[PDB]
């Protein structure tokens, strides 16, 4: 899965 | 902002924010972003995925794609990198193999576990040993009968503790083949545990707390022998009424959310679960009940010898090697089955295969006569910390408060009230005596490093005004005592 | 390393 975090 | 960073769950750009981080997942359909708690997946979910279809997708697209099992003697057994690496210890391929050959592994002597028909019989081994303030070796009791330890008649199971606790209660879970740790719904994870014949993946929970629950408290509890050297117990007794406002006319109260709570546990694992070596956080020994299933420990005695091969093991990059093959034959293998109990005091290392679905109830404590193994154990995890970067749950809560606590709830107490006579305490309380001594000693340690690096609830002027007061009334009784 | 354990 694609993912981000901030 | 930008319309297209929206959460397509929430309908903002920020979360509110069990704990979201700023952690964000794409569907890779409609191409929207939602926040990991937004997205409907629940922690254990999301690295299982290679396509993730969100809610909205997912009638007109199907389910999520999840990864192909490329390296099931991996960790990450969806990784192509990996496919030539080792087989790893915890892996699905690695545990297959060692249910073919665990039971070659060598059998206690009886200096290591003492093994009885009952509660009764328990209790007069336990006495010829010395009892809980020189207890060494772990038991395993047959029938429960004499124990005195409250539990659920058979015919109770997972449902009924889904029931309880509520479907949407989280508990900590073990991803066996990934050794790892995630959030799971208690629905979820009846769910699959109901799905006997298809599992991908094993899940094995060790760690449902429910002292909390006000019914599962009640029908399930520690042995009375344990409630009645438990630490934490003596602590935080659960009393009402007059106890309780004396307990707060003293300044003996403590706040509930400061407990350790982790007397009262609840397991289930499905069959083929493996736990790998460890020693229970804190040092701390367990009572451990099998009230459905079969478990088999395997074991190793708590000397110097086995802890540097343990701390050894634990620091190490390989990831191959099962400490039992390195352990020059110090680890035994015991099979735990339905209705038998384990008690195992403080510092041995185990590790658990679970040959059968299983529910357990057990629960973790600190007591007195396991002062210096306790001890021992806590300087066993720092050393380890100081290596590798572990998190805080996976620790004793509040190890040193506790002890700050009941050094000046409960001893500091005891020998100002046995000085203010002429008692000699080695008459009626000697073992109070020793375990001061040794609390003590450890505890001068803790204060000369906090003094040296500073704090990390309890003000270093408050505990060196706890010092100061347990030094004198030490000093004074050793007094009485060369007299 | 050590995620695979007893969570409290
Ligand atoms: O049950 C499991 O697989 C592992 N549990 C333990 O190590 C224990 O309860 O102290
Ligand atoms: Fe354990
Ligand atoms: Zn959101
Ligand atoms: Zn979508």
């Amino acid at each position: 899965a694609r993912t981000k975090q901030t | 902002p930008k319309e297209s960073d929206r959460c397509g769950g929430c309908g903002k750009f920020t979360h509110e924010d069990k704990k979201n981080d700023f952690q964000w997942i794409g569907c890779d359909s409609c191409q929207t972003w939602y926040h990991f708690l937004c997205s409907g997946l629940e922690q254990f979910e999301y690295y299982l995925y290679e396509k993730f279809f969100c809610p909205k997708c997912v009638p007109h697209t199907g389910h999520s794609i999840r990864y192909k099992v490329v390296a099931p003697h991996r960790y990450r057994w969806y990784s192509p990198n990996e496919k030539h690496l080792g087989i790893e210890v915890g892996s699905k391929t690695w545990i297959e193999d060692f249910i073919t050959r665990e039971n070659t592994v060598p059998s206690p002597t009886d200096d290591e576990v003492c093994i009885v028909e009952d509660g009764y019989e328990f209790r007069r081994e336990f006495e010829k040993l010395g009892g809980a303030d020189n207890w060494g070796k772990v038991f395993m009791v047959k029938d429960m009968d004499g124990l005195n330890m409250t539990m659920p008649k058979p015919g109770f199971d997972l449902e009924d503790v889904v029931k309880i606790m509520g479907s949407d209660y989280e508990v900590d879970t073990i991803d066996v083949y990934n050794q790892s740790t995630y959030s799971m719904k208690l629905d979820t994870f009846r769910k699959l545990f109901r799905d006997t014949k298809n599992r991908p993946l094993l899940y094995n929970f060790l760690s449902l707390e429910f002292s909390d629950n006000n019914e599962m408290k009640e029908i399930a509890k520690p042995p009375r022998f344990v409630q009645e050297i438990s630490m934490v117990n003596r602590l935080w007794p659960d009393v009402s009424g007059a106890e309780y406002i004396k307990l707060l006319q003293r300044e003996e109260y403590l706040p509930e959310d400061q407990r350790p709570k982790v007397e009262q546990f609840c397991l289930a694992g499905m069959a083929g679960s493996y736990t790998d070596f460890h020693v229970d956080f804190g040092g701390s020994s367990v009572y451990y009940h099998i009230l459905k299933g079969e478990k088999i420990f395997y074991i190793a005695a708590p000397t110097e010898q086995n802890f540097a091969a343990y701390q050894a093991h634990e620091t190490s990059p390989d990831t191959t090697t099962w400490f039992g093959d390195i352990a020059n034959g110090a680890v035994k293998r015991v099979v735990i089955k339905e209705g038998q109990t384990l008690l195992i005091p403080a510092g041995w290392i185990h590790a658990v295969l679970t040959p059968v679905d299983s529910l357990v109830f057990g629960g973790n404590f600190l007591h007195l006569g396991n002062l210096e193994m306790q001890m021992r154990v806590y300087h066993l995890e720092n050393a380890i910390r100081k290596e590798i970067r572990s998190e805080e749950k996976f620790y004793f809560p509040n190890f040193e408060l506790l002890h700050w606590m009941y050094m000046r709830n409960v001893l500091l107490e005891k020998i100002t009230e046995a000085n203010q006579e002429g008692s000699d305490m080695r008459e009626q309380e000697k073992n109070i005596w020793t375990a001061s001594q040794i609390m003590k000693a450890e505890m001068e340690r803790w204060m000369d490093r906090e003094l040296r690096l500073g704090p990390e609830i309890l003000p270093t002027d408050d505990k060196n005004k706890i010092m100061i007061s347990v030094r004198k009334q030490i000093e004074i009784q050793t007094k009485i005592q060369n007299a």
